[PDB]
C-alpha cells in the first residue's frame, strides 16, 4: 500500500503576534499500527520535537494519523528544508516544506506570457514570452527554459531595451510546439543573477477549466445613424477561457488592427466562468456604400476544427 | 554696463568745463572794464 | 595665515530633522577647544571648539555659519538647510564651478528604506537604482544645470520629492557688485550741483549786465 | 599776504563743509548697505572706530563757523570759532593715521586674494581700499584748510 | 440549548519550483461541530470568493460531534501578494473565524489615500453630489484627522466620517463632504488632507472636474440578435462620442428601475485620434419568459454635456 | 573691471574740482553784487 503522505503547515495570523509555526505530517490510507514519524531540518535530525501523534480515522486495515511539530518563527524564516520521515511496511517516505523564496529579488518583475490563439490555431507558430522588467543593467543576467517531458528545447531569442525611465528590460521568446501545448505541457523561465540569493522561477500551463464554444452575433449600422460615419459591432459571448482572437475583414481582405477596437472581457454571473466582449469597427459612409460585405471571424480553443467561426454582414 | 555711463558723465563734465571757462572770461572782462 | 574654511563633515547642505551634522573650521581631526570663534545667523555662539557637533538637527539649526580660527581671517559663509519631508533630494552643493563634482541622494524620513529610485533632471530620467546611494557627477559642464528631483518607493507607497535647482557657472557671483555704483551715483549729484551753480552765477552776472 | 588771506578764508570754510558732507555720505552708505558680521574688524577699522560720523560732524561745525566770520564779523565769532578749528585739525590729524592703518590692513588682507573678485571678501576689501583712498585725499584737503585757517587767525594776534 | 464552540484550523501546502501546477491548496479544519449544522465560507481581503467552488469533505462522526474540512485552491501569484485568506465557520447562528497570510517581516506599510468625484447621476438627476476621501492601511484609527478646504468660497458642509476594521488587521477611514452641484460644475477645486502626529507632512489629494472639449453622447439600442432562439435574450445599448468619460447608464423596465447587479457596462475606450472621444457598451440579459411579457424597455443615460434636463432615453419594444 | 573703477575715481575727482571752482566763482560774483548794492 502507498500512503498519501502530505505535509501541511500554519503561517502568520495578522491579528495575533504569532511567534510560532506548526508543521503537520498527515498519513492517509496507511496500514494501522504500522506508522512512525520523524522530523529533520536541513537533513539533520532533531530529537526535542515534542510531537503529538493523534489518529484521525480507521477504515478496516486502512487508517489515518498525523503528527504536530512546533518550530519557532526564525527556524522557518531561515528557509531550512523540513522533512518528514514515514516508516510504513519497512518502506520509507518523504515530504519536504520550505518558506517559498522571494519572487522579486532586487525589485525585478518577471512575466510569463502564453501563446496567442491566432498563432496556436491559425498560423501554427506559437511562442512563449518571458519579460524581465526593472533591471539596473543587462549584464550578467541569464535566462533558461525548462520543459516537462523532453530535454530538447528550441533556441530562445533575447533582446534588451532601455526605456524612458532609465530602466532596462529583457525579452526572451521561445518557439513552442502547438501539439505539446495542447496536451497540457508545462514550461518554466528561470532568471538567474549572481546578486540574486535565489533564482526567479515562473511556470505556465494551458488554462484549466471547463471549455465552452462562443456565440457571435453581428449588428447592422444603427438605423438612427445617417451621418458621415457608419459603425459595425460584433458581439461574442458565452466562452471560456479568456483567450480569444477577433479580426475583421472587408470583402475577404484583412483590416489592420488599428482600425478597430475590442473591449476587455467581463465575467458573467458565475459561478462557472463565462466572458463576453464587444468588437467595434467604424467606417466612413463612402467606404460602406462601395457594394461589398464585411466579416467578423473569431478563433477559440473550444470550437470544432478548424477552430474558426465567422459571421458576414452586408446590405444585400 | 559702465563705460556708457562714463561717456555721458564725461560729456557733462566737458560741457560744465566749457561753460565755466566762458563765464570766467566774461566776468574777468566785465571787471576789467570796471 | 590665509582665510579660514568651514566644511560640514557630512557633505550635504540639505538635511532632515534629527540628522547628525558636524561643522569643522579650517580643518583637522581634533576638537581643539578655546581656539575657534563661531558665528551663526549674525550672532556669535558660545561654542569655542574647533568642531561644532550637532547630534540632532532641528529646524532652528538652519541659516548661515562662519568660523574664524585664531590668527586667521573670517571664513566664507556656508548655508545649512533643515527640513521635514517624506522624500528629500540631498545634494553636496547648489552652485558648482566648471570641472567640479557634486553628489546627490534620495533620502527618506527617519531611517525608512527607499527602493526603486529614479533620478530626474528637467523631467527627464537619467538613472535608476534599487537602493538609495550616491550619484557622483564628476567634471561638471554647462549641460549639468537644471532642476533635479527623485521619485522612489516608500515601504510600499510611491512618493515624489520636490525639485532642487543646481547651476554650473564659470565663476561665482559676488552679490555686492552694486557697491561700485556709489561713485558714479555721486558724480551725477556733484555735476547736478555744478549746473545749478551756473544758473545762479549767470543770473547774478546778468544783473550787472543790465545795470551797465 | 593778508589781502590774500581774507578771500581764501571763506572758500576754505566752504570746502570743509563739502568734505564733511561727503564723509557723512560714505559713512551712511557703508553703515546701511553692508552686513558687518561677515567681514573682519580690521578691514572695517575705518567704520569700526566711527571716523566718518565724528569727522563729518566736526567738519560741518567748523565750516559753519568759518562761513559766518566773513559775513557778520562779530567779536564773539572770532575767538569763538577757533575752538571749532583746533578740534577739526586734531580730528583730521587722527583720521589720517586711522586711514593709513586701514590701508595697511587692507594690503595685508589682499595679499591672500588671487583676484579682486574671488569672493565677497576680496571685492569688499578692494571697495573699502578705494573708499579709504578717497577719504584720505579729502581728509588731507580738510586738514590743510584748517591749518591755513588757524594760521590766519593766529597771525593777527602776534 | 448551549453553544458548543468548535476548533478551527487553517493549514495549507507549500510552493515548489520543481513542479508545474503553480497552485496552493488551503485547508480549513473544524473539529467537534454538530452534524449537518455547519457552513464554511472563504474570503480573500474582505472579498467573498465565488469562482472557486471550494470542496467540502467529512472526516468522522463521534456521537453528536463530528469533524469536517473544506479545501480551497489558489494560485502562486495570489499567495505571493501577501493577502489574508479567511474561512468563516457558521454554526447555530454563530460565526468562528480563521486567518492566514505569508510569513514576512514587520515593514510599516504606508498609508494610501484616494479621492473620488461625485457621480453624474447625483450631480444632474438626484441633486445631492458628494465627495469621498478614502484612507486605507492604518494600524489604528487614533490620532487621525481629516479636513476639507475649498478654493473659492469658505462655507464647507458637515463632513461625516466613518471607520472600519478589516480582516487583514488594518483600519480604513472614509469621510464624505456634501457639496453643491453648480459650484462643482463651474470648476471649483477641492482637496482633502490627512494628518497624524507621526507624519512629517500631511497627505494631500486634490480633485477638479475633467478638463477638455465637451461632446454630447449619442445612444443607439439594438434588438435581440436574430439568430437567438434560446431561453435568454440580450439587449445592448451603444453610447459613443462623448467627453468626459464620466457617464451614468441605467436600464428601465416598464418605468421601473432594474438593479445594478442585473446588467454590466464596459469600461470607456478612447478613440478618434487625440480628439478625446469615448464609447461604452451596456448589456442587459433577460430570460425569454421575462422578455415575452410585452414590455417596453428603456436605456436612460445622464451625461454632463447633454441638454437639459441632462438625460437621453431610447425605447425598445417587441411590438415595434 | 579695474579700468572702469579708475575712470570712476577720475570722474569723482573732476566733480570735486569743478564744484570747488564753481563755489569760488559764486562767492566772487556774490561779493561783487553786494558791492554794487
Ligand atoms: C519603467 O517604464 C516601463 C515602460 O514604460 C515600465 O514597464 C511596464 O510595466 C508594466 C507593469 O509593470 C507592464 O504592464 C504589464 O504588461 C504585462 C504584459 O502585457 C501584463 O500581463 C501585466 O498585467 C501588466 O499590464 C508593461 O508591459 C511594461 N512596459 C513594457 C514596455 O513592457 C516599468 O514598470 C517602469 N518602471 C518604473 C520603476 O517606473
Ligand atoms: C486589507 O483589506 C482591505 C479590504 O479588502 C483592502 O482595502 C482595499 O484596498 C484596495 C487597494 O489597496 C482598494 O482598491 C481601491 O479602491 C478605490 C475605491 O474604488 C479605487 O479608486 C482604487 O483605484 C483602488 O482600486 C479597495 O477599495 C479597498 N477595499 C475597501 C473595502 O476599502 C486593503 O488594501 C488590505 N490591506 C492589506 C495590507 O492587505
Ligand atoms: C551731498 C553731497 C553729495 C554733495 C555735497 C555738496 C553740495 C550738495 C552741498 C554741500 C556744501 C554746500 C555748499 C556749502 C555752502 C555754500 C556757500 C554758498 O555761497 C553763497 O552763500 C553764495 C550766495 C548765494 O548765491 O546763495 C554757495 C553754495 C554752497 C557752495 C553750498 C552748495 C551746496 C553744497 C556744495
Ligand atoms: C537662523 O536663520 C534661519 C533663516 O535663514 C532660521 O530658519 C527659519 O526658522 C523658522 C523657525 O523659527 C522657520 O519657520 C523657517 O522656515 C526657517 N527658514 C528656513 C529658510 O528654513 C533659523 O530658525 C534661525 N536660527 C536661529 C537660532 O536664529
Ligand atoms: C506546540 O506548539 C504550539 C504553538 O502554539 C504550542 O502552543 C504548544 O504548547 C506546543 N506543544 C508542545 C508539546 O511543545
Ligand atoms: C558617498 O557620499 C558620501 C557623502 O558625499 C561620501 O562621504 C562617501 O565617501 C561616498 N561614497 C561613495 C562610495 O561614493
Ligand atoms: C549639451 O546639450 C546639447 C543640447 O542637445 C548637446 O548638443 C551637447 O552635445 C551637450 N553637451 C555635451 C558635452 O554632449
Ligand atoms: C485542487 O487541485 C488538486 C490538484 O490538481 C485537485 O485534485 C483538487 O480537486 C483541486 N480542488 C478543487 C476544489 O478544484
Ligand atoms: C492620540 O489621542 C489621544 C486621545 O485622543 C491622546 O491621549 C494621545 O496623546 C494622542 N497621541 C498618541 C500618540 O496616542
Amino acid at each position: 500500500t502507498k500512503p498519501t503522505v502530505d505535509l501541511l503547515h500554519s503561517s502568520c495570523d495578522p491579528n495575533a503576534f504569532h511567534s510560532t509555526i506548526q508543521l503537520y505530517c498527515f498519513v492517509y490510507g496507511h496500514i494501522q499500527n504500522d506508522v512512525s514519524i520523524h522530523w529533520l531540518m536541513d537533513d539533520r535530525k532533531i530529537y526535542e520535537t515534542h510531537a503529538q501523534n493523534v489518529l484521525i480515522k480507521e477504515e478496516g486495515k486502512l487508517a489515518s494519523t498525523y503528527s504536530r511539530l512546533n518550530i519557532t518563527q526564525q527556524q522557518w524564516m531561515s528557509e531550512s528544508t523540513f522533512t518528514c520521515k514515514v516508516t510504513s511496511q519497512g518502506e520509507n517516505y518523504w515530504a519536504h516544506t520550505r518558506r517559498c523564496s522571494d519572487d522579486e529579488p532586487r525589485g525585478v518583475i518577471t512575466y510569463l506570457i502564453p501563446p496567442s490563439p491566432l498563432d496556436l490555431y491559425e498560423n501554427g507558430t506559437p511562442k512563449l514570452t518571458c519579460l524581465v522588467l526593472d533591471l539596473e543593467s543587462e549584464e550578467n543576467i541569464t535566462v533558461t527554459w525548462v520543459r516537462e517531458r523532453k530535454k530538447s528545447i528550441g533556441s530562445a531569442s533575447q533582446r534588451s531595451t532601455k526605456h524612458h525611465n532609465a530602466t532596462t528590460s529583457i525579452t526572451s521568446i521561445l518557439p513552442v510546439d502547438a501539439k505539446d501545448w495542447i496536451e497540457g505541457e508545462g514550461y518554466q523561465c528561470r532568471v538567474d543573477h549572481p546578486h540574486f540569493p535565489k533564482p526567479i522561477v515562473r511556470s505556465i500551463t494551458k488554462a484549466p477549466g471547463k471549455r465552452s464554444a462562443p456565440e457571435v452575433y453581428v449588428f447592422l449600422p444603427p438605423e438612427e445613424e445617417e451621418k458621415d460615419k457608419r459603425t459595425l459591432t460584433c458581439l461574442i459571448q458565452n466562452f471560456f477561457p479568456e483567450d480569444i482572437s477577433v479580426q475583421w475583414l472587408q470583402d475577404s481582405k484583412l483590416i489592420p488592427k488599428s482600425q478597430h477596437s475590442t473591449t476587455t472581457p467581463l465575467k458573467y454571473n458565475g459561478s462557472n466562468q463565462r466572458f463576453f466582449i464587444f468588437s467595434r469597427l467604424e467606417v466612413t459612409k463612402a467606404l460602406w456604400t462601395q457594394t461589398k460585405q464585411f466579416t467578423c471571424r473569431v478563433i477559440h480553443e473550444a470550437l470544432r476544427e478548424p477552430r474558426k467561426l465567422e459571421r458576414t454582414i452586408s446590405k444585400s | 554696463l559702465c563705460y556708457i555711463l562714463d561717456a555721458i558723465l564725461f560729456l557733462y563734465g566737458i560741457v560744465l568745463t566749457l561753460l565755466y571757462c566762458r563765464l570766467k572770461i566774461q566776468v574777468r572782462k566785465a571787471d576789467i572794464a570796471s | 595665515t590665509q582665510k579660514s574654511v568651514v566644511s560640514l563633515d557630512p557633505p550635504w547642505i540639505r538635511i532632515l530633522t534629527g540628522d547628525k551634522v558636524t561643522l569643522i573650521c579650517n580643518g583637522n581631526n581634533s576638537s581643539q577647544m578655546n581656539s575657534t570663534k563661531w558665528i551663526h545667523n549674525d550672532s556669535i555662539s558660545n561654542v569655542k571648539s574647533s568642531h561644532w557637533v550637532i547630534v540632532s538637527a532641528t529646524i532652528q539649526d538652519s541659516g548661515k555659519y562662519i568660523c574664524q580660527k585664531q590668527g586667521f581671517y573670517k571664513s566664507k559663509p556656508v548655508y545649512l538647510n533643515v527640513m521635514q519631508e517624506w522624500l528629500l533630494l540631498q545634494s553636496s552643493a547648489d552652485v558648482v564651478l566648471d570641472n567640479g563634482s557634486f553628489d546627490i541622494r534620495c533620502r527618506s524620513w527617519k531611517k525608512w528604506k527607499v527602493h526603486k529610485v529614479i533620478y530626474y533632471k528637467d523631467d527627464i530620467a537619467f538613472k535608476y537604482s534599487y537602493d538609495s546611494n550616491n550619484i557622483s557627477i564628476r567634471k561638471a559642464t554647462f549641460n549639468d544645470s537644471g532642476s533635479y528631483h527623485c521619485t522612489g518607493y516608500l515601504n510600499k507607497v510611491e512618493c515624489k520629492s520636490d525639485k532642487f535647482s543646481i547651476a554650473v557657472v564659470k565663476d561665482y557671483t559676488i552679490e555686492y557688485r552694486w557697491l561700485q555704483l556709489i561713485f558714479p551715483s555721486l558724480a551725477v549729484i556733484l555735476f547736478a550741483v555744478d549746473t545749478g551753480l551756473w544758473f545762479s552765477t549767470h543770473k547774478q552776472f546778468e544783473s550787472i549786465l543790465k545795470i551797465q | 599776504w593778508q589781502s590774500f588771506l581774507k578771500k581764501e578764508l571763506e572758500f576754505l570754510g566752504v570746502t570743509q563743509v563739502l568734505v564733511g558732507l561727503i564723509c557723512l555720505c560714505f559713512g551712511t552708505v557703508v553703515c546701511s548697505t553692508l552686513q558687518t558680521s561677515d567681514f573682519d574688524d580690521e578691514v572695517l577699522l575705518l567704520y569700526r572706530a566711527g571716523y566718518p560720523f565724528w569727522g563729518a560732524v566736526l567738519f560741518v561745525l567748523s565750516g559753519f563757523l568759518s562761513i559766518m566770520s566773513e559775513r557778520k564779523n562779530t567779536l564773539y565769532l572770532v575767538r569763538g570759532s577757533l575752538g571749532a578749528n583746533i578740534v577739526s585739525s586734531i580730528a583730521a590729524g587722527l583720521g589720517i593715521a586711522i586711514l593709513i592703518l586701514n590701508l595697511s590692513n587692507n594690503s595685508a588682507y589682499m595679499n591672500y586674494c588671487k583676484d579682486i573678485t574671488e569672493d565677497d571678501g576680496c571685492f569688499v576689501t578692494s571697495f573699502i581700499t578705494e573708499l579709504v583712498l578717497m577719504l584720505l585725499f579729502l581728509t588731507i584737503l580738510a586738514f590743510c584748510s584748517a591749518v591755513l585757517l588757524i594760521i590766519y587767525r593766529i597771525g593777527q594776534e602776534f
